[PDB]
């Protein structure tokens, strides 16, 4: 519930998780995407590629 | 030009502690169900403030001014609209500008001009028997005003004026701030009807209007609508006629505090960061509950 006297929104980490348009008042939350790191599972080079 | 109408009788001031009142959102940013730490001019949970009772018909006449001193936390419980507005200025003359706010059943007027201030300013309201109504016709508070700067007129923001007989069943809480040439303004309304003076509840104030005014201010005062009394020549009464009212004032201070939200997103509880050792701990670790 957004009280109609605030302007911005920031959960934590200075994350400005409230973006609103002057004409219409809507609240929103911002989070980084899923994303993933990688690792290669290789048997012996001399065995197979 | 001006008329001096002062009473030799005087009364010493009276103090009163702030139970728990005074908290708001330090910034217009929004959060929810999380605890954050900020730093802005706030009201310490357990702080002492002063009361003001100006009711002259036993009888007592005392309407002094209050220095500004870096922000003011105002409040009152008026019912008949005894307090109309206030003024500013270090010299209380035409050499400096001032802010005038008058609210009525028609509109709300916020005039910023250099109104001349008399020795004992006070509003005057008459009573027309033929009309069976009370209005205002004496406006000798200011001799004249020039160099108009700002003027805002709009409908009554939060003035109900519906109940014909309201016996102290309302509470008004605002906050006036001045920094960097901006005289910010707030507005908060929590209805209350209790035999006591202050409640044990909790709430926060919200901004009202952002009127940027650049001028040094260190002393401000309000005005009172002294009603007219019909007295015959043989009466020779005191000549002063007014209602009953008493406004509530506080003070601002810079400090770090922790405010707590809820599922809805509205502040429900908070703990001062420097009130006592126990509270310091709640700020320090993460939250309110601490194990042995
Ligand atoms: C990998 O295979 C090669 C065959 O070309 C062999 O010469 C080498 O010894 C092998 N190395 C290991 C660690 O098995």
């Amino acid at each position: 519930k957004f009280l109609p006297f605030q302007q911005f929104g920031r959960d934590i980490a200075d994350t400005t998780d409230a973006v609103r348009d002057p004409q219409t008042l809507e609240i929103l939350d911002i989070t980084p995407c899923s994303f993933g790191g990688v690792s290669v599972i290789t048997p012996g080079t001399n065995t197979s590629n | 030009q001006c008329v001096n109408l002062t009473t030799r009788t005087q009364l010493p001031p009276a103090y009163t502690n702030s139970f728990t009142r005074g908290v708001y959102y330090p910034d217009k940013v929004f959060r929810s169900s999380v605890l954050h730490s900020t730093q802005d001019l706030f009201l310490p949970f357990f702080s002492n403030v002063t009361w003001f009772h100006a009711i002259h018909v036993t009888k007592r006449f005392d309407n002094p001014v209050l220095p500004f001193n870096d922000g003011v936390y105002f409040a009152s419980t008026e019912k008949s609209n005894i307090i109309r507005g206030w003024i500013f200025g270090t010299t209380l003359d035409s050499k400096t500008q001032s802010l005038l706010i008058v609210n009525n059943a028609t509109n709300v007027v916020i005039k910023v001009c250099e109104f001349q201030f008399c020795n004992d300013p006070f509003l005057g309201v008459y009573y027309h028997k033929n009309n069976k109504s009370w209005m205002e016709s004496e406006f000798r508070v200011y001799s004249s005003a020039n160099n108009c700067t700002f003027e805002y007129v709009s409908q009554p923001f939060l003035m109900d004026l519906e109940g014909k007989q309201g016996n102290f069943k309302n509470l008004r809480e605002f906050v006036f701030k001045n920094i960097d040439g901006y005289f910010k303004i707030y507005s908060k309304h929590t209805p209350i009807n209790l035999v006591r003076d202050l409640p044990q509840g909790f709430s926060a104030l919200e901004p009202l209007v952002d009127l940027p005014i650049g001028i040094n201010i260190t002393r401000f005062q309000t005005l009172l609508a002294l009603h007219r009394s019909y007295l015959t020549p043989g009466d020779s009464s005191s000549g002063w006629t007014a209602g009953a009212a008493a406004y509530y004032v506080g003070y601002l201070q810079p400090r770090t505090f922790l405010l707590k939200y809820n599922e809805n997103g509205t502040i429900t509880d908070a703990v001062d960061c420097a009130l006592d050792p126990l509270s310091e701990t709640k700020c320090t670790l993460k939250s309110f509950t601490v194990e042995k």
